[PDB]
């Protein structure tokens, strides 16, 4: 859950899933989450509302 | 449709789909084209009489 | 000659032979190791090795560790998870997945 | 408490093939409860639990939602 | 049409099997195989129709296969990651993962990355009932699942046999050769 | 143009202008404690289930040698192939798709393994064939979830690490149309969400693909001895069975372990107050 | 300016191979509009010369 305070939409970087020996999955993939419904990464599939 | 696999003498395969209207068949020597429906590179058992050759238009 | 069993994980098909196999190879550890204290207590699936206050002994638990190693052929990560107890020595039997 | 455990493994089994029949698709740990000792979290070791010797293996299917009915009962 | 209607009755067909076998034969796991036939074309074709073809026996991915005492023939291709086999101490009565795929970062065992490849090669659970040092197979393709019977061997006379790896071969005995004459001539 | 607007000029009504009665306030603590409240957000995974779809099988209509021998065949070119998949054959590999997304499927460029390879992931991932891609969504899918409350998801249209390389669009598009010289215009941070290790979830949104091109890199130059050549029947190691070796002391402890009264026996004093012990030294 | 990436930077996964290969095409063939086909294109390039002094 990415949270705005009554802003239609924001600006979401996923790394995916972060590890202990490496302390993120992937590169930076930057995207910008908008309001209406789930939205996924397509590089590791992290669903983000 | 029909799929060929090819591979070149460096161990790379290489894969084609291609229709079969394309497949034109060429006369023994290869020099001319061969006439379709009626044109013998299978003997009568059924395998390869000669090195055949076809052409593909794309 | 009884031949071994074909299917794997057996270890995890009964629960309740694992836990008195952890029990015997723990009892005989513990009194082996420090017979003062455990000799005289009976290690059940409810008893603990800590202090009366929660404090663990690490010399204890590693013990433990090398007991439960030595009896089921696994490898313990010791930095992972300290057995102060026969219950988590339980988990980490039938948490791993070459137990035998 | 053997019954405790038994009846969380029961448990856990019934909702995951229930959870699965219900989205079409198929378990994603096989561990009841999520703890970090196995590390699969973040590692490529799963704790998924498929056993099976040949094609003809009927505990081929436990542990997958195949081995419910639609009425998720155990067998078949 | 015609001309081949004409010639089609002396025509004989031959086995689609080369160089490949049965993999039902040298593997478990893979039913044998069976002719499905198509049932009666649908009257009417509908967007919505899923197949009505008769449904096939689905095997899923094994967690890890059993030792095959001597008869392993891999499921999918492996990467060889070595030609020489592993000496490795293995303890009595101990459950060892042996990696088939060849991609794990430990060494000869499982690790994790089977699971991280699209292969259907799975690892080798075995158990040895006495301690000792055994060759542990690093090539991949030995017939004894977890240990080597020489057929690294076979893959390397293969490979020498090809046209790049002959080239190979002889590309890096050529610069070692250069490197020999360099010393050789390095008083003129 | 539009006049001055101060909105600090205007009422706002967030806040009761009246105040509680005591007997009100009472009351309302009273019943607030006498029922449960409405619950708080947890983020544990309960029954975490595949995001890609079932894994695919050793052996079917679809397994992983198809998966591989698509991968060893990519292209991307100019202009379609013409070359159409049956979509009754489509829909035999995978049994569950509808005859029109196998003919639609077919109806776009890839090639025939792909065709088959995209008609088996759209369909265990509930994807949306139908969804043209642009650059606010690349894809959606209709999935229902373990409460069954068949959600959509939308894979959006991302770059790599550069807000300033990001199409920030409204319209399904490909241009780059809009131009903001104000990118936070509300001064709402950007986030980079961190994940808790503890909360993580094993990878199961094609966990099979992370090192499939490292490894299809290295077997690309690989030359395999045929199976006519492969030694095979070779003589079965003398220490290994197919059955994991139990020394058969652990099978009789075992079987004695097997009974409900059984006690270690081989300690020094009676700590299981067994009436049938005797001491062993 | 358009994008040469078309929304997906990275083909992590395969399924974003085909969904960037599936946009390409789609993108390529609006592109190639108003520009003849193949055939008609040879015929116009090899029927060029109409330059002859004698015709029958
Ligand atoms: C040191 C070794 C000693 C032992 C050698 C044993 C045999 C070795 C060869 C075995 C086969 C290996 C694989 C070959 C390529 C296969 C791939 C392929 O598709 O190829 C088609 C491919 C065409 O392209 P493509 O198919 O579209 O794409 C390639 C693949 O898809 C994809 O392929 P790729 O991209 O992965 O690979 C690219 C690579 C692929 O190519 C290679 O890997 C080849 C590497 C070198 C091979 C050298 C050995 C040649 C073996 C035959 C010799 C026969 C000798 C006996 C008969 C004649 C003499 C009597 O390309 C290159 O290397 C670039 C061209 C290099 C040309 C080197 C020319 C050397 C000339 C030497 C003589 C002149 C010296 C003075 C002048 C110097 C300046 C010119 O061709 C090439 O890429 C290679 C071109 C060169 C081939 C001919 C070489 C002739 C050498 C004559 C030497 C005469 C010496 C003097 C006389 C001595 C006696 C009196
Ligand atoms: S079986 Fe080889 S990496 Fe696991
Ligand atoms: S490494 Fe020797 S046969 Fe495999
Ligand atoms: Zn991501």
């Amino acid at each position: 859950v990415v949270f705005t305070s009554e802003t239609p939409f924001r600006y979401v970087g996923c790394t995916g899933q972060m590890n202990e020996d490496d302390y993120e999955g992937h590169e930076l993939l930057f995207f910008l989450l908008r309001e209406g419904s789930l939205q996924r990464c397509m590089g590791c599939g992290q669903v983000f509302k | 449709v029909a799929k060929i696999e090819t591979q070149s003498l460096a161990g790379d395969r290489f894969t084609s789909w291609v229709e079969t209207y394309q497949f034109h068949p060429l006369t023994q020597d290869q020099k001319n084209f061969d006439n379709q429906d009626n044109a013998e590179f299978l003997e009568d058992e059924g395998q390869l009489k000669y090195e055949l050759g076809v052409q593909l238009d794309n | 000659y009884n031949f071994p069993e074909y299917r794997t994980g057996g270890v995890q098909a009964n629960p309740g032979i694992t836990a008195k196999r952890i029990i015997k190879c723990i009892g005989e550890r513990l009194r082996k190791y420090d017979p003062a204290r455990w000799e005289n207590v009976p290690i059940t699936f409810k008893t603990h090795f800590r202090d009366e206050n929660g404090y663990s002994d690490v010399a204890t638990s590693i013990q433990i560790h090398d007991a439960l190693e030595r009896e089921f052929g696994i490898d313990i990560k010791d930095r992972l998870a300290l057995v102060t107890d026969v219950e988590t020595a339980f988990y980490i039997v039938m948490s791993h997945h070459d137990p035998l | 408490d053997i019954n405790k455990y038994m009846e969380s493994q029961l448990v856990n089994d019934t909702l995951r093939a229930f959870v699965s029949k219900v989205g079409k698709t198929e378990p994603a740990t096989w561990k009841n409860y999520s703890t970090i000792y196995h590390k699969d979290n973040y590692e490529a070791e799963r704790v998924r639990h498929v056993a099976f010797v040949d094609h003809k293996d009927p505990h081929m299917y436990h542990g997958l939602p195949q081995d419910y009915d639609d009425n998720i009962k155990p067998k078949h | 049409m015609s001309a081949i209607l004409k010639r089609a009755a002396k025509y004989k067909r031959v086995s689609s099997i080369l160089c490949e076998g049965e993999a039902h034969l040298r593997d478990p796991f893979t039913p044998p195989p069976v002719i499905l036939k198509p049932p009666a074309p649908r009257k009417d074709k509908k967007p919505d129709d899923i197949t009505d073809f008769p449904a096939q026996k689905l095997i899923p991915l094994p967690e890890s296969i059993p030792y095959q005492e001597g008869k392993y023939r891999p499921a999918s291709i492996p990467m060889v990651a070595g030609f020489f086999p592993y000496n490795c101490y293995l303890q009595q009565g101990k459950v060892y993962s042996w990696c088939s795929c060849g991609i794990s970062q430990s060494g000869p065992w499982c690790d994790g990355l089977c699971n991280s490849v699209v292969t259907r090669c799975r690892p080798v659970v075995f158990n040895v009932s006495q301690s000792g040092y055994y060759k542990i197979c690093n090539c991949k393709f030995s017939a004894n699942a977890p240990f080597c019977n020489n057929t690294h061997r076979k893959m390397v006379r293969y490979h020498h046999q090809t046209h790049r790896g002959f080239y190979e071969i002889w590309g890096a005995a050529l610069f070692v050769l250069g490197w020999v004459y360099m010393g050789f001539n390095y008083y003129t | 143009r539009a006049g001055p607007y101060n909105p600090n000029r205007y009422k706002d009504y967030y806040i009761p202008r009246t105040l509680p009665k005591n007997e009100e306030i009472v009351e309302f603590v009273q019943s607030q404690h006498s029922v449960p409240a409405s619950p708080i957000r947890n983020q544990r995974h309960i029954n975490p289930v595949r995001e890609s779809g079932p894994l695919p099988s050793y052996d079917g209509t679809y397994t992983m040698e198809d998966i591989r021998a698509v991968f060893y065949n990519t292209t991307v070119g100019r202009d379609y192939c013409y070359c159409q998949m049956d979509p009754e054959e489509i829909m035999r590999r995978v049994p569950g798709i509808t005859r029109k997304e196998a003919e639609f499927i077919t109806k776009l460029g890839l090639s025939p393994q792909e065709q088959v390879d995209f008609a088996y992931i759209a369909y265990n991932i509930g994807l949306d064939i139908f969804y043209f891609t642009n650059q606010m969504f690349v894809a959606r899918q209709v999935v229902t979830n373990s409460k069954g409350e068949k959600v959509e998801v939308l894979w959006n249209a991302q770059c790599y690490e550069d807000i300033a390389q990001l199409n920030v669009g409204f319209a399904p598009v490909l241009e780059s149309v809009d131009y903001h010289w104000e990118i936070f215009l509300w001064a709402d941070p950007p986030i980079k969400p961190n994940n808790d290790f503890d909360l993580n979830v094993p990878c199961t949104w094609f966990e099979y693909e992370q090192e499939w091109w490292m490894e299809s890199c290295i077997q690309e130059d690989q030359f395999n001895l045929p199976e006519d050549e492969r030694p095979y029947n070779t003589p079965r190691n003398p220490h290994c069975r197919k059955e994991l070796w139990r020394s058969q002391d652990a099978l009789q402890e075992e079987e004695l372990m097997v009974n409900e009264n059984w006690y270690p026996k081989n300690t020094q004093y009676n700590i299981y107050n067994q009436p049938d012990f005797i001491k062993p030294k | 300016s358009t994008s040469t990436t078309l929304g997906l930077p990275r083909w992590y996964k395969r399924i974003s191979y085909y969904i960037f290969k599936i946009r390409y095409l789609q993108h390529t063939k609006s592109k190639m509009n108003g520009i003849p086909g193949s055939t008609v294109r040879l015929m116009l390039i090899n029927r060029h010369f109409v330059e002859y002094e004698v015709y029958e």
